[PDB]
């Protein structure tokens, strides 16, 4: 019913390869779900160290 | 009416109080005298915790399954014991 | 009775001691 499919290497690309560009994020701005580092953009301290 | 120097004293004082809180959060980069400029409504938390906590337990899954291992008998590719 | 200038004046300021504390309290996400 959530079947979802991946590989050890795809999938440790996608951990690594999530925050400096994103194919699911929304390149326009206004979106949710942003690119990580416009998301930064705005993020709290509290919530960039969180991050860190 | 005779006015008290303790409360021109005060005055002072709190106009002094507001100038460096202004002075400090201007330090700490941001703008602290307009409220519309601050963000609305706030956020302490991670982005999305959803995404990443599944991204994270996929890629321990994935590490788990994907090294070869013996495979002969289920007590054989034991990976720890008890 | 007349107000002495200084208690209004500290009543303003203590009104923005109040809003700019919650602004920074904001700036830092909360």
């Amino acid at each position: 019913s959530n079947a979802n499919i991946t590989s050890q290497a795809l999938n440790e690309f996608n951990m690594a390869t999530r925050r400096l560009f994103d194919p699911t994020a929304s390149n326009t701005p206004g979106q949710p779900n942003q690119q990580w580092i416009k998301q930064i953009n705005d993020a709290s301290p509290a919530t960039v160290q969180k991050e860190i | 009416q005779p006015a008290d120097p303790s409360g021109q004293q005060t005055s002072t004082n709190t106009s002094n109080l507001v100038t460096y809180l202004t002075n400090l959060g201007k330090y700490l980069g941001y703008d602290i005298t307009q409220s519309s400029k601050a963000p609305n409504p706030p956020y302490s938390q991670l982005f999305n915790s959803n995404v990443v906590q599944l991204v994270q337990n996929y890629a321990y899954n994935t590490f788990l399954g994907a090294i070869p291992v013996d495979a002969m008998s289920q007590s054989l590719m034991n990976f720890v014991t008890d």
